[PDB]
């Protein structure tokens, strides 16, 4: 595999959401809308969600 | 949108 072993936001390994585009690892439940279930499609991580890169 | 299942800590 190639993303981490456990939920960046609580180091547990559970149903861990495999964000397309970076080896990021998070529970459903600990993203900001909390998810029933994995999502249908391309899911990005918080960090990949920033369409504003912040550089000032 | 892809997910993993390893080592959860419920033990
Ligand atoms: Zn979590
Ligand atoms: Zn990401």
């Amino acid at each position: 595999d190639h993303h981490m072993e456990f939920c960046r936001v609580c180091k547990d390994g559970g149903e861990l959401l495999c964000c397309d585009t970076c080896p990021s690892s998070y529970h459903i439940h600990c993203l900001n809308p909390p998810l029933p279930e994995i999502p249908n499609g391309e899911w990005l991580c918080p960090r990949c969600t920033c369409p504003a890169l912040k550089g000032k | 949108a892809r997910t993993k299942q390893t080592a959860r800590k419920s033990t």
